[PDB]
């Protein structure tokens, strides 16, 4: 099987950390005893020294390869990187062949200790431009209600975190949803039918749906104060209703891995939320879900509770056997061992954090999508920017009826403009594929003149001039 | 008599409105079924925004026509 | 022969025309089933506005070829 091009590059590099000679070393200069030996990239002591709170899963893959492959014979190639299962094997390899009549300890799911995950799949989410997500908050500034979107992007290496993958996003697509002041809830059938055609155009453009965003602002008084502070240390970090939508999105998009026995493991999916800081701004934060316990129990046992920090655990009806969930908390006198014989266990423990950021404006490798970021989006029907062909006379117009190719190609690289053109499918699919590849790639000057000489682009500007 | 109000998520809401009442009573009837205040509500009739102070006869809205519902706060 | 008459709203309707017929027979066919007068029947092929008093041999209209129709919409 074949993995991603980014995932195979992190596997080949060892990522060792070099050290220097010290006063504690008693050996010679041409050697190393223990104090200047090469440090492994999975040691968590070096991680918390530089305030890195997770061990960068590609290095966690290396720390399990040392346990799988040894100096001894072995002759196995097991590679035990699989999803730990809480479901019940029906055959059970014993005399209690039905679960209605019989269950023993080798098939019973053990009591969940609630230990936090030490490794994250995505180590650092990054963005492309501050003007891209400024249009997303501007949707709230016009209708006053919450929004929703899906992030399309790619992946590359990250040199800050040892053996880490960074998440790059390029554009944000919004599905048609019904907004509300308190929260939001849309139909999953019309979104999945709409997201199927966007994945078609994302393949030729080199994009993949790897993220989503949802807003939560609660403006205070619209004067000096920006927003309220809903999510803090004493309150919930992520609501339990949005854990369900984050869990189903990770199971729909698996990550291919040759080390896993099933063929897919350790999904690379980000969930970002606009919530605001403690003091005064609308700074965002992102956390992703845990694979070890939460990713498998969401198929059978997650039920909604009235508290945003916790989630209710329901009962067993003849196939849905669940084990007891335990966690430690302080009582009125001291700190005690596991107490939970009670439902509504918290879900903030099962989240691992990420580091969001925006790159510097002075230099970058590329940006690939900065045309205007002011074009009316596809499914923004709550706002007034959902126009017909009247907008195409205002937006591009083949500027001033005779456009220069340095000023014409800079507008054609928009994500939602190219996704609006092919829906009319005036051009051929072969000429459309070279149209979107010219706008997204470099050395575009020889191929842009091929587009203007084609009869399909001439019919597009002729059918636009007669219409309003 | 019959009317059809449809949101952006592809969900049509059935409602029985009088042929000679105001648009504000239509916004009050959709308030009771869901719990949305009618101040931020707006009704689009084939690209034309219905004014709440008028009636159903001057806009020539016929029986069981497809309507649109959108929410937009004035200050927000 | 088979052609693809497509208007500005993406609605494609199959019509019939001879390879040596004038375009006014197509304009009369739109006037029959759509009821559009010829002052708003604007066909465009190869980036040029097709005049109503020409034939298909000048624009080289072949079999199974699409057509781009523009309909005028105004309030005045
Ligand atoms: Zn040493
Ligand atoms: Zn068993």
């Amino acid at each position: 099987i074949k993995e991603l091009a980014v995932d195979e590059e992190l596997e080949k590099e060892d990522g060792l950390i070099p050290r220097q000679k010290s006063k504690l070393c008693k050996h010679g200069d041409r050697g190393m005893c223990e104090y200047c030996s090469p440090l492994p990239p999975w040691d968590k002591e070096y991680h918390e020294k530089n305030k890195i709170k997770h061990i960068s899963f590609h290095s966690y893959l290396k720390k399990l390869n040392e346990n799988a492959n040894k100096k001894e014979n072995g002759s196995s190639y097991i590679s035990p990187l699989s999803e730990p299962d809480f479901r019940i094997n029906k055959r059970c390899h014993n005399g209690h062949e039905p679960w209605p009549r019989g269950i023993c300890s080798k098939c019973q799911p053990s009591a969940i200790t609630l230990q936090q995950q030490e490794f994250r799949m995505v180590d650092h989410v990054e963005f492309q431009k501050s003007e891209i997500i400024n249009e997303f908050i501007q949707a709230w500034r016009y209708t006053g209600m919450q929004r929703f979107g899906y992030m399309y992007g790619s992946y590359s290496k990250y040199d800050n975190t040892p053996l880490g993958i960074k998440a790059v996003v390029e554009a944000i697509y919004e599905p048609p949803q019904h907004d509300e002041q308190d929260g939001l809830t849309m139909d999953v059938e019309q979104v999945k039918n709409e997201m199927l055609q966007i994945d078609r155009q994302a393949q030729e453009m080199g994009l993949s749906r790897i993220g989503l965003i949802f807003t939560d602002l609660s403006d205070a008084g619209a004067g000096d104060g920006s927003v309220f502070c809903k999510r803090h240390k004493d309150s919930f970090f992520l609501s339990s209703l949005e854990v369900i939508m984050a869990a189903r999105h990770q199971t729909r998009h698996p990550n291919v891995s040759k080390y896993s026995e099933q063929g897919f493991f350790s999904s690379k999916f980000v969930t970002c939320v606009i919530s605001g800081n403690l003091e005064g701004e609308i700074d965002i934060s992102s956390y992703q879900v845990s694979t070890e316990a939460e990713a498998l129990v969401t198929a059978d046992m997650i039920s909604g509770s009235t508290f945003p920090s916790m989630a209710y655990i329901n009962d067993t009806t003849d196939e849905r056997y669940v084990p007891e969930i335990f966690y430690m908390k302080s009582n009125e006198y001291g700190i005690t061992v596991k107490e939970n014989a009670k439902p509504a266990f918290p879900v903030d423990y099962l989240l691992v954090t990420l580091t969001h950021g925006f790159p510097n404006t002075d230099t970058e490798t590329n940006s690939k999508f900065v045309s205007s970021t002011g074009f009316p989006w596809s499914n923004r029907q709550a706002m007034g920017q959902s126009q017909d062909y009247q907008e195409l006379k205002k937006y591009l117009f083949n500027v001033a009826s005779s456009g220069d190719f340095n000023l014409l190609h800079e507008k054609i690289s928009n994500f939602h403009l190219l996704l609006y053109i092919n829906s009319l499918q005036i051009l051929s699919p072969d000429e459309w594929k070279l149209l979107i590849e010219s706008a997204v790639k470099n050395e575009w000057e020889e191929s842009l003149l091929k587009l203007v000489s084609s009869a399909g682009w001439q019919t597009l500007v002729m059918i636009l001039q007669e219409s309003g | 008599m019959q009317i059809f109000v449809k949101t952006l998520t592809g969900k049509t809401i059935t409602l029985e409105v009088e042929s000679s009442d105001t648009i504000d009573n239509v916004k009050s009837k959709i308030q009771d079924k869901e719990g949305i205040p009618p101040d931020q509500q707006r009704l689009i009739f084939a690209g034309k925004q219905l004014e709440d102070g008028r009636t159903l006869s001057d806009y020539n809205i016929q029986k069981e026509s497809t309507l649109h519902l959108v929410l937009r706060l004035r200050g927000g």
